RNA sequence: AUGAGCAGGGUGAAGGUGUGGUAAGACGCACUGGAGGCCCGAACCAGGACACGUUGAAAAGUGUUUGGAUGACUUGUGGA
RNA sequence: UAUGAGUAGCGCAAGAUAAGUGAGAAUCUUAUCCACCGUAAGACUAAGGUUUCCAGGGGAAGGCUCGUCCGCCCUGGGUUAGUCGGGACCUAAGGCGAGGCCGAAAGGCGUAGUCGAUGGACAACUGGUUGAUAUUCCAGUACUAGAUAUGAUCGUGAUGGAGGGACGCAGUAGGCUAAGAGAUGCCAGUUAAUGGAUCCUGGUCUAAGCAGUGAGGUGUGAGAUGUGUCAAAUGCAUUUCUCUCUAACAUUGAGCUGUGAUGGGGAAGCAACUACGGUUGCGAACUCUCUGAUGUCACACUGCCAAGAAAAGCUUCUAGCGUAAAGUCAUAUCUACCCGUACCGCAAACCGACACAGGUAGUCGAGGCGAGUAGCCUCAGGUGAUCGAGAGAACUCUCGUUAAGGAACUCGGCAAAAUAGCCCCGUAACUUCGGGAGAAGGGGUGCUGGUGUAAAAGCCAGCCGCAGUGAAUAGGCCCAAGCAACUGUUUAUCAAAAACACAGCUCUCUGCUAAACCGCAAGGUGAUGUAUAGGGGGUGACGCCUGCCCGGUGCUGGAAGGU
């Protein structure tokens, strides 16, 4: 039937935008894990 | 000041010539009033206005990896009459 | 004041009708601005925090004169309107200065009675005297222990209140159910009577019209899990012998009282 | 929270009205009149049964029936 | 790398021939017929997709087969705005939150404030136009806002103060109109095979302005005390009256009437030449009748209770106002930003790993019957949905039949069957008096002329019929019992019920900075609530009834003593 993601643009951001991830002193930490690994991109 | 990039030559470009219009390019960090008066300065051609449109970047493959070809703001130079067209 | 619905269909079986039958016409006043609010029980935290709840409308509340700290004016009642919120009805009032003040209505008032206090006024219905001015054995409401501070106390939708007595600093007043507080004697007071009385007996058939009332329904604790409730679920609708059943929280409920006698109180009491 | 709707068609209350009804009401029959977890039935939303398939079109269906069908509806939007 | 195995499948629907194309055609292209959908399988538009669009070229893979074709690949173009959607406006729900609050810390809360549209504010609409963009390009008309150019004159009049915007649902009536039917009228063909003429396009105008109107609401005003509008106010509502409630007047208003605007639109066709494919140019009337909406006025009205956003744009008031061209209108000509604009979008681009048999806003949505957006066949429109040929095995599954008999089959009439439409008769039982109930059961139903039906059935006779809602589409009924009242809800990936819930009824707890609850606290809910309310427990309408036992437990209360 219905599946999980049928997102819109607000949906694809607003959990994972750079200030959203940056905001709570925590997601920016795991982003810095994502930087200290340094994969294909950062914010998505 | 002369921060016009280049003209654009399509088959619609000759329709612009007959219409006293053009298809010119500038940098992205721009405003149609600003490049309007810049065109007025370096050209002395009498402009009605410019249309809005830009072009998205074209990310196809060009070579053995992805050709990330960039967009550019296609400036539709709408003139008025009684001025100097440029046939280049 | 209770009409009925004719039992046309099932679900419409009893349907104890309203008999609003009394209220001035419609259209409450527009500068009666109070912004609407639904916590839906859930808090700053906001998980549920508060039980079965929810489903009303954009209930556009309005400033009643909770305090009525005003003075000796032609305080003209104009209309008695419907309340979505509270059981008694309500009434508009203009003073001399041309304002749109507004009070809880009573049993038998009428537009143009203009009833007011200084506490100049006598014992007729609708005066905000204090009980230092009011004599013994009367039928009041709007008495609150903080003077200069309106209704938090037993100004009561439902029935109004009564007063047994007073001495010195305070006032020997019953509320209901054989209860007496002794309240600060020069705190304000509105002699009279509640607006509506029979709005304790209206039986209404549809669960969904109680959802139009706006409470999502209440589960029994019985068939709920041992994960859920101390009603230990198992075979059948089995009985509960587990020592005086209780909340899904962790205290026994029937019986015990939970006074908090260690209060800013208890020198303002009755026997019960 | 803001919005979107939810074809049609019956049903017929209450209410109101008027005369025979009445000292006066209760009554009589009209007239409105539709309220209604009303009904039938579309979209719509479900899934009761049955057949098919079940390494399947398919990580949960099809097809035929079935229910609700102005609500505790359905559901967009954007949130907690 | 086998194997199974050249087997399953080849992903829900029909094409057909001729001709081209090429090297090679079933599957590419055209022609010509057929066919299908058509309250869609059309068009347009959200989210989404992120260039998939088109042009040209090619066919390594991809296309479930072929393949010259392509959403495949290379190359190149393609999206245009003062008015369209957003932002440069406001703001809900909410989020962030300097201040502050508490907290090992991080933090979490939160006043001011700040963003946050799905909302509320506001100017442009007709015609043409490509391979593709069109409300965007341009012809015509605007209007909005500003500018500088220019006779004002004391004027502007605020964050204040008001007003206003500004709102629930149902239902009826019109009003007009889209939209459709019929003829007038225009254009082209009297068809070829009995007959012998009637055949199908015809059928315009945009908003803004200018002026009114379907009409609607709406009561108006005047004076005085202002008592106030945190200051002031002439603005506001009410103290008190002169009235006078014609509704004049303040206040909105579909459409229409002209104008706008004689705007090119418009076919058979005609020429011309451009392959003569096509393009250019030229060319007709532009009538009325009838239906007429759920669109429209407009939540306008009526009515009923679950009693029904927000601020801001806007008006008025003055505090101020060099008020001296700030203002201000004429006047003149320019300007009017940034982003988005292509295509698809019930879908081969979305989300279902896939060219998938799902899901997916919303708005329109033809006629003919037909209440009907259900059917059914054809509009407009779009489509042939992707491996085929043979042969008609058995078997498997979807379909149609069937004597005679019926449920004897089976645990079980399970499935199928059969009935149903519309009208008109008629309708038991109990009932909580509504219902039951479409009970049941019955009848009719086609056509021809009358006459009456057009507003309108019934009549008469006839013609027929196997069959007359000729097919489609659309109840099997009854008796009885148990459970549950009922509607709702219920395990999506099994189970819809007696399960839950529900009004109801019962008890108990809570007098308020509630109880209770959440959080370390702070803060907040409870609820701008006040014992008819809130919380917990039971039971689940209505009717009857709820008996006994305080030994024990728990609870409550009491204090003598023990501890």
């Amino acid at each position: 039937m219905k599946r999980t993601y049928q997102p819109h643009k607000k949906s694809r951001k607003t959990t994972h935008g750079f200030r959203s991830r940056m905001a709570t002193k925590n997601g920016r930490r795991v982003l810095a894990a994502r930087r200290r690994k340094g994969r294909a991109s950062l914010t998505v | 000041y002369d921060i016009i990039r280049k003209p654009i030559i399509t088959e619609a470009s000759m329709a612009a010539m007959d219409q006293k219009k053009y298809t010119f390019e500038v940098d992205s960090r721009a405003h149609k009033l600003l490049i309007k008066q810049a065109v007025e300065a370096v050209f002395d051609v009498k402009v009605a206005s410019v249309n809005t449109i830009s072009v998205k970047p074209k990310s196809k493959r060009v070579g053995k990896y992805t050709g990330t070809k960039s967009g550019y703001k296609k400036a539709i130079v709408t003139l008025t009459e009684d001025s100097k067209t440029i046939e280049i | 004041g209770i009409k009925v619905y004719k039992p046309t269909t099932n679900g419409r079986r009893n349907m104890t009708g309203s008999d609003f039958a009394e209220i001035t016409t419609s259209t409450p006043e527009k500068s009666l601005l109070v912004s609407m609010s639904k916590t839906a029980g859930r808090n700053n935290t906001g998980r549920i925090t508060v039980r079965h709840h929810g489903g009303g409308h954009k209930r556009k509340y309005r400033m009643i004169d909770f305090k009525r700290t005003t003075d000796n004016v032609v305080a003209k009642v104009a209309t008695i309107e419907y309340d979505p919120n509270r059981t008694a009805n309500i009434a508009l009032i203009v003073y001399a200065n041309g304002v749109k003040s507004y009070i809880l209505a009573a049993k038998g008032l009428e537009v143009g009675m203009t009833v007011v206090s200084g506490p100049d006024a006598d014992i007729k219905v609708g005066n905000a005297l204090p009980l230092a001015n009011i004599p013994v054995g009367t039928l009041i409401h709007n008495i609150e222990l903080k003077p200069g501070k309106g209704g938090q106390l037993v100004r009561s939708a439902g029935a109004s209140a009564q007063v047994l007595g007073s001495e010195g600093k305070y006032t020997l007043v019953r509320l209901q159910s054989g209860e007496v507080r002794m309240i600060l004697s020069t705190c304000r007071a509105t002699i009279g009577v509640v607006g509506n009385e029979q709005q304790s007996l209206i039986n209404l058939g549809k669960a969904g019209r109680t959802r139009h009332m706006g409470i999502r329904p209440t589960v029994r604790g019985s068939v709920m899990n041992p994960n859920d409730h101390p009603h230990g679920g198992g075979e059948g609708r089995q009985p509960v012998g587990r020592k005086s059943p209780m909340t899904p929280w962790g205290k026994p409920a029937l019986g015990l009282k939970t006074r908090n006698k260690k209060a800013k109180s208890s020198k303002l009491i009755v026997r019960r």
